[PDB]
């Protein structure tokens, strides 16, 4: 508390403030329509004056009043989007964005346009992405999601119902305000959707309570009826059984299930089983790579159109527009939120970021897809969904060990923490009879626990793939870098270079750039050409370097000229992208058509190159990739070719790369070509490689989904041919139980076709190339509760026997049976028409005391006159409930099933097509409101929809277009509407 | 509305003089504290710490020899620093002398 130790220095007292205000700095500090984006423009402003001066190019000023551009404005919704002119604009904000937009595209277009070196394939790609702009901004017209529903006053505009509308390929901090009459005229699907969001069936609130007594689950054979979608496969519906069986338990599971097998559909099925059936409709949440969400979107928009799936990207700000708009039912509450949303969809970026805003959720399910990113237990992803309050969890991945048992530890641990552990790594070496028990006693205790489907088990029309494995003597230049690398020779590395900035940190990452070419070292091609090409450096010479610096090239070009020759195409995955450099110069300079895909390619150039290549009319020969981008979702049906060049420490990242050309529904044979650098650093990688291969056959392939005698002499066979080594008609594009089908893909094929400096580029490449150089000089270049709850679903609905599951599920009920609710319905009903008939028979007898008596006295005037003139001028309990209106209620139950029958016998296919006909019934011409016929069918189509009293919902519900008919000074009311109602049925019946 | 020049500027010396952030981005001072040790030899391994030490010794040299810079602008009558007041200051610390 206090100091016991002080200071005798006699310092003066110092303020140590440091925060600072700018209050005395507001004289010159202090004391939304504008535009936004720029879409498309016209090149007629006005009207069409003629055809002349067609010829040179526009200013500025020129293209003022030439050009009306289409305009976005600032906080607008995409479909007030205007053609403005510069003259009709004036002065707003985002003027210099309109300059920009005019600058920069009139002026480039024009001048690709007018310009004599462009050729057609410049001007067709230059169109297709102009028209891949303007289709990309036309699809932000459409709505995609309601979010919420508003009433707001206008300018002297009553109310209007007003909608948070959603686009699709917009994000939520673009969600706009909009009037309700346009949106449904657009697209009514999406009201429908939002209608049947508010009063859905399914909610968060409503899910079960199983505490470990969870019923047992019969097998399915045919697709469940919740399931709209499409059409469920049988392979599908047996991954669904499993699922289901798994849940049943109360274990977590990995889908193991090979790329292309539909493993969406399957959990998307899962999802809805477990909503529809289990009724476990609560807070559930997949985490999905983000390239692939879209495809998760689509999905869950086709096959459970039902769900309430929402997304979670974006933003600060959108996020916050769906935490507090969509997440809650009752946001404006500060006790227990309940969740508004079914599913929810989400990145690992989200799950880092917004950890602390999903982790204090109680969810009832996890589905983690690509658990591979999940492999290892130190990474904060790991951690972070690892905290989270979750019953069930799923792991969905393709490769679920990828480098060693650890890995599937972590995962398994993941899954549910404790009763697996896995604490002896193997050993080739050993291969022991204990080894080989720990790998039986590994294979059954994750047996049930992972369902792994092959694409050689089902879609039995897949061509089979045959990899080869092509082993190439080393240049010279390789030779004495390999010498100089691993000898190290940082005077000799030097030599020539004026710089000599070289870095021998990371020898084998050297030693791996010195197998593949020389030429990613500085300072070596000039190196190679002052010593060949004899100084000059004329183009022919350089190429005639880059096929005989590296001795994978002579083999790669031999490739290329056969492949050239026969029609195959062909896909070169590399683990470097100088490489890849390497390889679009080579090619550029031999003049193929060639396109490329490495991380510094954005996603839209990877899309527009990935349709490019695939097009029927393609004239791309080879496309290169870096072998670790692009996700699981690279399409490439049209290659037949794969050549790894560079041979990946991890296998997986390989079995990849090899299946983007083989996937479901390949017309051609595939084969892929592992280039392969002799006695060199590379022989190690693969045969890490082909360890991880053994692994994986051994755990994996022979755990999925009189044979264990032979087991355990297969698997010491197997281990037996992981202790080895490998290293002790060539191009043939042909190729001519399942444990020897192993032992293929590892055979090594020698190559040795020695070629000398000249006898390349031959006189029919060499002529042509030639000329090419030549002419380009020329051209330079039931209790109490539950009845008064029946009693308002009676004033609502009307009868509760044919509406008890309605109801109960609803909120309207409590948790009871739905016998037991049906019974005390039909009790009430029935004593209400005894009680009305005990207190009308009373009434009609009185009246006839009191006029007796009236007669008596009139002959006394020539009083009993006004008694008899105040009678002449219905209430029970049922079950405690007192003053229940027990004429009104066989009233409306009588007028709601006349109602009911009258519109489906006549409106079944569309109940908005319902007319009244010839009948006419009484004006409500003094009504604030203009009330016709036509808003009488419309309000009593609501009734048989809404129900009876519910004046929120009719006015709501835009499809009746009655919005702004109705006011809840201003005439009908809610009193109004109630009396009409009741008239109407009346005089129908 | 648009703001008188020098009311920013006395903002964001305001601003800077109170937090203790570094105001060099990491990845640029890493690569040019390479590319300066890469001379004397080749091969050097850096520890994070080592760099980060680095760091904060040239913010604190170049923030005093900017207030040494801003002392000598304000002594020639002028409140723009230029080359020769940092030629100056540094001649009088004995750093070009």
């Amino acid at each position: 508390k206090i100091p016991t130790r002080f200071s005798n220095r006699q310092n003066k007292t110092v303020n140590y403030n440091i925060d600072y205000s700018d209050d005395d700095l507001l004289e010159s500090e202090d004391d939304f329509h504008g535009i936004d984006i720029v879409i498309n423009h016209r090149l007629k402003t006005s009207l069409e004056e003629g055809k002349v001066l067609e010829k040179t190019v526009p200013d500025l000023n020129n293209c003022k009043e030439n050009y009306e551009f289409l305009i976005k404005w600032t906080d607008e919704s995409h479909l007030h989007n205007t053609w403005e002119t510069y003259e009709s604009i004036g002065q707003v904000r985002g003027l210099k964005r309109l300059d920009n937009y005019c600058k920069q595209f009139i002026i480039e277009d024009q001048q690709v346009r007018l310009d004599p070196y462009v050729t057609a394939e410049d001007i067709e790609i230059m169109d297709m992405e102009r028209e891949r702009r303007l289709d990309e901004f036309e699809e932000f017209h459409v709505p995609e999601r309601i979010i919420d529903s508003q009433r707001a006053s206008l300018e002297d505009g009553t109310s209007q119902l007003q909608y948070l509308v959603k686009w699709r390929r917009l994000n939520y901090d673009e969600a706009t305000w909009e009037n309700a009459t346009d949106i449904v005229k657009l697209a009514p699907e999406q009201v429908k959707h939002f209608q049947n969001r508010e009063n859905s069936k399914i909610l968060p609130q409503y899910s079960s309570n199983y505490t470990s007594q969870r019923p047992r689950f019969e097998k399915l054979s045919v697709q469940p009826p919740f399931i709209k979608g499409g059409e469920l496969r049988d392979f599908q519906l047996t991954g669904i059984n499993w699922m289901a069986f798994l849940w049943s338990k109360g274990d977590n599971g990995i889908l193991a299930d090979e790329m292309g097998l539909g493993k969406t559909v399957q959990t998307v099925a899962f999802i809805s089983w477990l909503i529809f059936a289990r009724r476990q409709n609560g807070p559930h949440i997949i985490v999905v790579p983000l390239s692939t969400m879209p495809a998760w979107l689509d999905t869950f928009e086709k096959w459970a159109p039902d769900l309430n799936c929402i997304c979670y990207m974006g933003n600060q700000k959108s996020r916050d527009t769906i935490r507090e708009y969509e997440f809650y039912t009752n946001p404006r509450a500060k006790g227990k939120k309940t969740m508004k949303f079914n599913v929810l969809l989400t990145t690992y970026e989200y799950i880092l970021k917004d950890r602390a805003e999903l982790g204090s959720i109680k969810w009832q399910f996890m589905a983690v897809d690509e658990a591979h990113r999940l492999k290892n237990a130190e990474s904060s992803l790991y951690e972070s969904l690892n905290s989270f309050k979750v019953a069930n969890r799923m792991l969905i991945t393709g490769t679920p060990l990828q480098n060693n048992i650890k890995e599937l530890a972590a995962l398994v641990n993941f899954l549910m923490p404790g009763r697996f552990t896995i604490d002896q790594e193997i050993d080739f070496e050993n291969q022991d009879e204990e080894q080989e028990e720990y790998i039986h006693d590994l294979h059954r205790r994750i047996q049930p626990f992972i369902l792994r489907r092959l694409k050689k088990d089902v879609e039995k029309s897949l061509p089979s793939k045959t990899e080869r494995i092509l082993r190439v003597e080393l240049s010279d230049v390789q030779t004495e870098y390999y010498k100089n690398i691993l000898t190290k020779n940082y005077s000799a590395l030097t030599a020539g270079a004026k710089g000599g900035h070289f870095s021998l940190l990371n020898i084998m990452n050297e030693l791996k750039k010195a197998s593949n070419h020389p030429y990613l070292f500085d300072n070596a091609e000039e190196r190679v050409l002052q010593k060949f090409g004899d100084g000059k450096m004329t183009r022919e010479n350089v190429l005639r370097g880059l096929i005989m610096s590296s001795g994978k090239m002579v083999l790669l070009d031999q490739l290329l000229t056969r492949l050239k020759k026969d029609g195959h195409r062909v896909l070169i995955f590399s683990q470097m992208v100088r490489m890849l450099d390497i390889l679009g110069d080579y090619l550029s300079i031999k003049g193929i058509n060639f396109q490329r895909l490495d991380g510094t390619v954005p996603s839209a150039q990877r899309r527009i190159s990935i349709d490019h290549f695939n097009s029927p009319d393609s004239n791309d020969f080879v496309f290169l990739l870096s072998t670790r981008a692009g996700g699981l979702g690279i399409n490439l049906m049209t290659a037949d070719t794969v050549v790894i060049f560079d041979s990946d420490w991890n296998p997986q990242a390989d079995l990849q790369a090899m299946a983007r050309a083989h996937r479901i529904g390949q017309k051609n044979h595939v084969m892929v070509y592992r280039l392969v650098s002799k006695d060199t650093v590379e022989e190690e990688v693969l045969e890490r490689a082909r360890k991880k291969m053994i692994l994986e056959y051994a755990i994996i392939s022979l755990g999925v989904t009189k044979k264990n005698e032979p087991n355990a002499g297969e698997l010491s066979a197997i281990l037996k041919f992981g202790a080895g080594n490998m290293f002790t008609d060539v191009l043939n594009h042909a190729e001519d139980l399942g444990g020897e089908e192993f032992l293929k893909q590892f055979e090594v094929t020698d190559y040795k076709a020695d070629i000398d400096w000249d006898d390349i580029i031959p006189e029919e490449e060499l002529k042509k190339l030639q000329d090419e150089e030549q002419k380009r000089k020329d051209e330079e270049y039931i209790g109490e509760s539950e009845v008064r709850a029946l009693y308002k679903a009676i004033l609502k609905f009307g009868n509760l026997k044919e509406i008890l599951d309605e109801l109960i599920a609803d909120g309207t009920l409590p948790v009871k049976s739905f016998e037991k609710y049906g019974e005390t319905y039909d009790e009430m009903m029935e004593a209400a028409k005894d009680c009305v008939h005990e207190e009308e028979k009373n009434r009609k007898e009185i009246l006839e005391k009191l006029e007796k008596h009236a007669t008596a006295y009139r002959a006394k005037l020539k009083n009993p006159l006004t008694r008899l003139s105040l009678k002449k001028r219905v209430l029970f309990n049922f079950k405690g409930v007192k003053s229940l209106n027990a004429e009104s209620l066989l009233s409306r139950v009588e007028d709601l099933k006349y109602l009911k029958n009258l519109i489906n016998s006549n409106y079944k296919d569309d109940p908005l097509k319902f007319s009244l006909g010839n009948n006419t019934p009484k004006p409500v011409q003094n009504w604030s409101s203009n009330w016709t016929k036509e808003e009488d069918e419309k309000l009593l189509i609501g009734v048989f929809k809404y129900g009876y009293g519910s004046w929120t919902q009719i006015r709501d519900d835009p499809f009746l277009g009655i919005t702004d008919k109705i006011f809840l000074k201003k005439v009908p009311g809610a009193i109004h509407l109630g009396r009409r109602v009741d008239y109407l049925l009346s005089f129908l019946r | 509305h648009r703001y008188r020049p020098g009311t920013v500027a006395l903002r964001e010396i305001r601003r800077y003089q109170k937090s203790t952030e570094l105001l060099i981005r990491k990845l640029p001072f890493q690569r040019l504290v390479r590319e300066i040790a890469q001379d004397f030899k080749t091969d050097l391994r850096f520890q994070s710490s080592a760099v980060m030490a680095l760091q904060e010794a040239s913010e604190a040299y170049l923030v005093a020899l900017f207030e040494d810079t801003n002392l000598c602008a304000i002594h020639a009558k002028r409140v723009t620093i230029m080359p020769k007041d940092i030629q100056l200051a540094r001649r009088i610390r004995g750093e070009r002398a």
